[PDB]
C-alpha cells in the first residue's frame, strides 16, 4: 500500500480501541439490566431452574445502570426515567438522586443552579459515602466556572495587571469541609452528573480481552475479540447522581 | 530561576535595539557596499543608449587585486601563520606548543587560506570584514569532539549599534546565522521541529548567481534544514540596574530564546584598512576610486 | 596540557608575517652561535 | 522531449501520498482505566448489601 | 540622504508557525476520515455471523498548488535589487493573505484527479488550453459546510463528524446585544473549545485581526460587576490579554495578524498545518531584458475537524 | 478497539520512465573538382 | 513533480534521435536542389 | 530494514532538490561558460 | 580523475563543500557496475550539460553513438550520484550526510560519509560564494 | 514476465465433520512491453 | 602499513611547489651539516 501497513493488525488495533470506547460508554450510561434468570433457591443452593434447560439462545444479557437501580426512583420500561427522585434511605433519611428544575433560570438554559451541588454533598454527608470526586461531561463545566459570574456583585474575579484570563475550576470545598475535584468525561448522557467514588468501586473481568479465530470455509481472515467485563457498585445509597432540568 | 517576564522584557529591548541598529547600519554601510560590489564587476554604469556603447573601465577590481596579492604575499606567504614568542625562559616551553596548536587549528584543521582571502577581498569593498571562532561540540559509536570552529563572516549578516567604535565599548552586537534544526532541538522545543522563519540583497548582488532566499532542495521538515537564528552580545543590566553592567550572549529563534550565558569577550574580529578614528568602520577602496 | 599551566598574554609577545626561509635563517644563526660557544671554554 | 516541457499531458505521474494517517479519536479513560480488577469465575456475583 | 524609508509590514506569524515540506508533484493527497463509532450496545449471544465488517475505510483527500509571478520590469543606485526585494516582500505578504482566505480549489478535475486515460486529451498540438490552478484555502479545509462558488460561505455551520458529535464550524451568535454589534460573545469561543475537545484537536493558538482584539481586551471587564481590574499603587495600565483557559483545561495562546479577513477568526495549530512547496522562488527571465519570480506552493491540512473557524456576523 | 492495520497502502510512489528506445567545413557552400 | 519529473532531457533525446532518423531517410532519398 | 516508502520520499525530495539546483546553476554559471568557451576560439562574434 | 563543471549540480545557499547541503554529479558508468548492485535480471535500463560540452569544442557530441550496442554490458549509461545533508530519518536525529547512487527511477547504493571527495579550483575567489571569478568576465 | 502476487502455496482451511480441505490460491499476471513487439500469425483458409 | 598506525592532519604540515633542484639543495645542506658535526666532538 501507500499509507496503510496491513489489513489485520491495523484493523485489530482499531477494534481494540473501539471495544475500549464501547466499555467506557456502557459503564457510565443507562445500559439497563436485562436478565432471564429469576433465581429463587439461591443462598448456598446454586442451580438453574427447569427452564433454560436445552435451549441455547440466551438473548438477554446486560448489566449496570438503573435496572441496576443504583438507588434510583423508577424507570419507565426499558428506558431509564431521568425524572424520578430517589427513595429515602431509612438509616438517616437522604435522597441521593433528584432532578432540580430550570425555573430559577430561563426555560431553555438546561443546567444546574449552583445549589444542587451542595444539596447533593449534604445528602452524601447524611448517607456517609465520603465521596470526593465528580465525573461531568462538557456543557456543564461552564456552570462551575461562572458560578462567580451570574451574581449581583457579591462574588467577583480579580486581574492585577495580568494578561491571562481563566474560567477553569477543577476543585471546590463544601461548607461541610468536603473537598471535591472535577474530572471531565465525554461518554456521559450530556444531561447528568455523577458523584461517584474512588477506586473502591471496581469492576471485574471474566474473560480478559483475548483473540480467537476459525480456520477456513473457503477463504477469509476472520478474527475475534470477546472480552467479558462486568461492573459492580458498593452500597448504591452511598454514591449519587443528579440529572438536569428538562421538564415534564 | 529565570522568570518569563524577564525574558519577555529582554526580548522587547533586544528587538528595539536590533531595529535601531539595522536602521543605522543599512544607510551607514550597506547602501555603499551594494554599489561598491556593483562597480567591482562594472555593472552599475548602465547602457544609457544603444549607440553609446558604454564600455566600462574595470578599475576598482584592478586595485583590489593589486592590494590582495601583496596582502597574501605578506601573511599567507609563509608555510606557517604566526609564532608566539616569550620574554623569559620560565615560559618558553609553552611558546612552541601554543604555536604548533594554533597553526594546526588554523591550517591543518580549517581553511585559513580561504578564510583570510575572503576576509580581505570582501573588506576592501564592504568597508570591513569579520572573522569568528566558536567551540564546536558535534556528536554522533557516540564519538564527541571539541574543535575550534573558525569561519569567515560577511558584513551583510552583522548588525551593530551606532554609538560604538570598537568591540570593547560595543554595547549591542548581533549576528544572524543559518543553523540547522538539530542544534536548536539540542536546546529547545523538542516536541516542535516546524519552527520556520537587505542582508540577502547585498549578498545576491556581491555576485549575480546566488539567491540566499531560495530552496536548494532541503525539505522543510528535514532536521538538517537550515534556519535563521539571531545571536546577540549585549552589555546591559537586564537584572536590577544596581548590578554591574554585565555582558551576556543570547541565542534565539523566532519568538523563542534557546540559550543565554555570560561572556567577557567577543569572539569576533574585524579588519579595518584605512581605519577611521573614533568610529567602528574604516574606509574602503570604492569610496577612494 | 593543563590550561591553568599556561601563561597570560601579559608575558606573551606575538609576531606575524614570517618568511618561509626564516627557518634556514635561524639554522645559520644557530651554527654561528655554535662556533661562538666552541671558542669559549668557560 | 527537450523542446518544450508540458504539464497537463504528463503521463505516469506520482501521486505523492503522505506516509501518515491522522487517526484522531477521543479516547482518554482518565479514571475508569485506573480502578482495578476483581476477577471472578461465574457471572452472578453480588455484594451482600 | 543615502537611505530610504520603508514601512514593510512583515508580521507573517502563520508561515513561521506551520513550517513547510517539499513534494514531487503539483497535486498531493492524504487519507484520514475518522475512527469507528461507539454503536452503544455490543452485547452478543455466543456467535459472530458478521457481515464482512463495517470498516468503511478512509476517504482520500487532495489539494492543488497555484502560481505567483510578480513580474519585474526595468526600462537608489542599483534599483534592480531594491525592486526585487520589495517584490519578494510583496509576494510573501500576498501568500500570507491568500493562505488564510476562504478560497476553494477549482480545477477541471474534482475527485478523479488521475484520469490518466483522458487527462485533457485536447492539450497537445495547440498548448493554449491553459486553465488556472487555484489552491485550497484555510477556511475551505476546516470542515466547511458550503462555499459561495469559490469562497466559503460565512453564514452556514459545518457538519458533524461521525466519530463524535462535534461542529467545528459554527455561525457566531452574540447573545449579549440585540444583533447590533459585530463582536464575539463572551461564551462563543468557549463553545469552540468544547467542540474541539470533543473532537480532540489539541490546538492552542488563535490568530485574530486587530479589529477584534478590543473584544478580548474588554472581556477582562464587565458591567454586572463580577469582573474588574485593580491597581495597588501600580504605575501601569496593562490593557491586553494573551492567554485563555476554558473550563475543560485547554490553554490557548492569542496572536494578532493584520492579514486576516475582518469577518472571521481562526483556531490554528502548529503540526496540523503544513506548507507544501514545489517550485522555490527563482529569479529568472522568460524564453528566448526582464526579471521575474515564480513560486509554486500548496496548502495541506492534517484533518479538517482539528482546526476551527468562527464567522462574526448577525443572523438573518 | 477493532485494530486491523492491514489496509495502509500509503505507497505514494511516482512514475519510473520505462519507455522503449529504437536508436567540419566552415563556409555554407563546398565544392570539389573532378 | 508529480508523475516523473525532468521531461526536458527525455524530449530532447527523443528529438535528437528523430532528426537522426530523418536525416538518414532524406539523405538516402532522392530530391533535386530546386532553388 | 529500509522501507520502500522512505526511499520514495527520498527520491521525491532529491528530484525536487536537483530541479532547483539545475534551475539555479544553469543561469548562474553555464550561461556564461558557454559564451566564454565560444570566445575562447573566437566563434561568438559573428 | 578530472571532472568538468557541466556535469555538476549544487544548491544556491551553499558557499563551500563544508556547508554544502546538496551536491549532485552525473556520471557515465557502464552497466557492469550497476548490475553489481541492482536489477541482475534486467540489463536494458536505458536513459545543457551536453550543449556546454559540445560547445567547449565543435567536434564532439556526447549524445551520439560511438558504436556501443545498447545491450552490451559495457554500454555506458548516465547515473546520478548525490551527497545530501538531511534527516531522511526522524528529523530529531542529527543532520547526517549521505551518499546516494541511483539510476533512472532506481536507487543502487546508499551509505554514510563525512567528507566530499571532490575538490574545486577557485582562481580570483569570491567571498561568501561557492564560485569564484573567471578570465572571460574580466576580458 | 509474470506478476505473481504473493506465492503459490498450499494450506488447509477450517475442517468439517471428518472432512479435510486444502487450497492453493495461485495468483499471477502477464506483462508485455511495447505491444508492437511480438508477432502473431493466425491460420485461415479464407475470409 | 597499518592505517591506524598513521598520524592525523593535526600533526602533518603540507608543502607544494617544489623545485626540481631542491634535492641537490638538500644535499648541499647535508654536507654542510656534516662539516658542522665534524667540528664538534661532544
Amino acid at each position: 500500500n501507500y499509507g496503510r501497513g496491513r489489513e489485520l493488525m491495523y484493523q485489530l488495533e482499531k477494534k481494540g480501541k473501539e471495544i475500549k470506547r464501547d466499555l467506557e460508554k456502557i459503564l457510565l450510561s443507562g445500559q439497563a439490566r436485562t436478565d432471564v434468570l429469576a433465581d429463587q433457591y439461591l443462598t448456598n443452593s446454586a442451580a438453574d431452574p427447569a427452564v433454560a434447560g436445552l435451549n441455547d439462545t440466551h438473548a438477554a444479557r446486560k448489566t449496570g445502570a438503573f435496572q441496576f437501580l443504583c438507588a434510583h426512583g423508577g424507570l419507565a420500561g426499558g428506558v431509564v426515567d431521568k425524572t424520578k427522585n430517589g427513595p429515602a434511605d431509612p438509616d438517616t433519611g437522604a435522597v441521593t438522586v433528584k432532578v432540580a428544575q430550570n425555573a430559577s433560570n430561563p426555560t431553555t438554559n438546561i443546567g444546574f443552579d449552583e445549589a444542587d451541588i451542595f444539596d447533593m454533598t449534604l445528602q452524601l454527608y447524611t448517607a456517609g459515602s465520603e465521596a470526593d470526586i465528580i465525573m461531568i461531561n462538557p456543557a456543564h463545566a461552564k456552570i462551575f466556572a461562572g458560578l462567580q459570574e451570574n451574581t449581583q456583585g457579591s462574588r467577583k474575579r480579580i486581574f492585577e495587571n495580568t494578561k491571562q484570563f481563566i474560567y477553569e475550576v477543577n476543585s471546590i470545598t463544601d461548607p461541610l469541609g468536603q473537598s471535591y475535584k472535577i474530572i471531565v468525561n465525554r461518554w456521559m448522557p450530556t444531561d447528568a452528573v455523577y458523584f461517584f467514588r474512588s477506586a473502591d468501586w471496581t469492576q471485574m473481568v471474566l474473560r480478559a480481552p483475548k483473540r480467537t479465530e476459525l480456520a477456513k470455509d473457503g477463504s477469509y481472515e476472520k478474527w475475534m475479540i470477546e472480552m467479558e467485563v462486568g461492573l459492580r457498585h458498593r452500597n448504591p445509597y452511598a454514591s449519587g447522581v443528579l440529572f438536569t432540568a428538562a421538564g415534564k | 530561576k529565570y522568570s518569563e517576564e524577564v525574558l519577555d522584557e529582554l526580548r522587547v529591548d533586544l528587538q528595539r535595539r536590533f531595529n535601531y541598529a539595522q536602521g543605522y547600519v543599512d544607510m551607514a554601510v550597506k547602501g555603499y557596499a551594494r554599489e561598491a560590489w556593483e562597480y567591482f564587476y562594472g555593472n552599475l554604469p548602465a547602457p544609457v543608449t544603444a549607440g553609446s556603447s558604454s564600455w566600462v573601465d574595470r578599475t576598482v577590481w584592478e586595485s583590489v587585486n593589486g592590494t590582495l596579492q601583496d596582502i597574501i604575499n605578506v601573511f599567507c606567504s609563509g608555510d606557517e601563520a604566526v609564532t608566539f614568542v616569550a620574554d623569559n625562559q620560565q615560559d618558553s616551553d609553552a611558546a612552541d606548543v601554543a604555536t604548533k596548536l594554533v597553526n594546526q587549528i588554523l591550517l591543518r584543521d580549517n581553511p585559513g587560506y580561504n578564510i583570510i582571502s575572503s576576509a580581505a577581498q570582501e573588506c576592501l569593498v564592504t568597508r570591513n570584514s569579520f572573522i569568528k571562532y566558536y567551540w564546536d561540540e558535534q556528536t554522533s559509536y557516540e564519538q564527541t569532539v571539541k574543535r575550534v570552529k573558525v569561519e569567515y563572516v560577511p558584513s551583510e549578516q552583522i548588525f551593530v549599534d551606532e554609538h560604538a567604535t570598537s568591540f570593547a565599548d560595543a554595547q549591542y552586537f548581533c549576528h544572524r546565522v543559518r543553523r540547522s534544526k538539530e542544534d536548536l532541538v539540542a536546546m529547545g522545543f523538542p516536541k516542535d521541529e516546524i519552527e520556520a522563519f537587505q542582508s540577502t540583497v547585498a549578498w545576491s548582488r556581491t555576485d549575480w548567481r546566488q539567491d540566499i532566499d531560495a530552496d536548494i532542495g532541503t525539505d522543510t521538515e528535514d532536521i538538517a534544514s537550515m534556519v535563521w537564528v539571531y545571536e546577540h552580545y549585549i552589555r546591559t543590566g537586564v537584572l536590577d540596574k544596581n548590578k554591574e553592567s554585565k555582558l551576556y550572549q543570547v541565542i534565539q529563534a523566532g519568538e523563542h530564546i534557546l540559550h543565554t550565558e555570560e561572556v567577557t569577550h567577543i569572539p569576533f574580529v574585524t579588519f579595518c584598512p584605512y581605519p577611521i578614528p573614533g568610529s567602528f568602520y574604516g574606509q574602503s577602496v570604492y569610496d577612494i576610486t | 596540557v593543563n590550561p591553568k599551566q599556561l601563561p597570560a598574554r601579559h608575558n606573551l609577545q606575538v609576531v606575524v608575517a614570517i618568511s618561509p626561509n626564516e627557518k634556514a635563517e635561524r639554522a645559520q644563526k644557530l651554527i654561528s652561535l655554535k662556533q661562538l660557544i666552541a671558542a669559549d671554554a668557560q | 522531449n527537450p523542446t518544450l516541457f508540458v504539464s497537463y499531458d504528463q503521463n505516469g505521474k506520482k501521486l505523492s501520498f503522505a506516509n501518515w494517517i491522522s487517526v484522531l479519536s477521543p479516547q482518554d479513560t482518565p479514571f475508569v482505566s485506573m480502578t482495578g480488577k476483581e476477577s471472578i469465575n461465574q457471572t452472578i456475583f453480588s455484594w451482600q448489601t | 540622504a543615502n537611505w530610504i524609508s520603508v514601512l514593510s509590514p512583515q508580521d507573517t506569524p502563520f508561515v513561521s508557525m506551520t513550517g513547510k515540506e517539499s513534494i514531487n508533484q503539483t497535486i498531493f493527497s492524504w487519507q484520514t476520515d475518522a475512527l469507528a463509532s461507539v454503536d452503544g450496545n455490543n452485547a452478543h449471544v455466543e456467535g459472530s455471523r458478521a457481515e464482512d465488517g463495517e470498516m468503511k475505510p478512509t476517504v482520500i483527500k487532495s489539494n492543488v498548488t497555484q502560481i505567483l509571478r510578480k513580474v519585474v520590469r526595468v526600462s537608489r543606485g542599483r534599483e534592480l535589487m531594491y525592486q526585487l526585494e520589495k517584490k519578494g516582500k510583496e509576494i510573501k505578504r500576498d501568500l500570507e493573505k491568500i493562505l488564510l482566505s476562504g478560497q476553494a480549489r477549482t480545477d477541471v478535475l474534482a475527485d478523479q484527479y488521475l484520469t490518466n486515460s483522458a487527462a485533457d486529451p485536447a492539450v497537445a498540438g495547440l498548448n493554449d488550453t491553459h486553465a488556472a490552478r487555484k489552491t485550497g484555502a484555510f477556511q475551505f479545509l476546516c470542515a466547511h459546510g458550503g462555499l459561495a462558488g469559490g469562497v466559503v460561505d460565512k453564514t452556514k455551520n459545518g457538519p458533524a463528524d461521525p466519530d463524535t458529535g462535534a461542529v467545528t464550524v459554527k455561525v457566531a451568535q452574540n447573545a449579549s446585544n440585540p444583533t447590533t454589534n459585530i463582536g464575539f460573545d463572551e461564551a462563543d469561543i468557549f463553545d469552540m473549545t468544547l467542540q474541539l475537545y470533543t473532537a480532540g484537536s489539541e490546538a492552542d493558538i488563535i490568530m485574530i485581526n486587530p479589529a477584534h482584539a478590543k473584544i478580548f481586551a474588554g472581556l477582562q471587564e464587565n458591567t454586572q460587576g463580577s469582573r474588574k481590574r485593580i491597581f495597588e499603587n501600580t504605575k501601569q495600565f496593562i490593557y491586553e490579554v494573551n492567554s485563555i483557559t476554558d473550563p475543560l483545561g485547554q490553554s490557548y495562546k492569542i496572536i494578532v495578524n493584520r492579514w486576516m479577513p475582518t469577518d472571521a477568526v481562526y483556531f490554528f495549530r502548529s503540526a496540523d498545518w503544513t506548507q507544501m512547496v514545489l517550485r522555490a522562488p527563482k529569479r529568472t527571465e522568460l524564453a528566448k531584458e526582464k526579471w521575474m519570480i515564480e513560486m509554486e506552493v500548496g496548502l495541506r491540512h492534517r484533518n479538517p475537524y482539528a482546526s476551527g473557524v468562527l464567522f462574526t456576523a448577525a443572523g438573518k
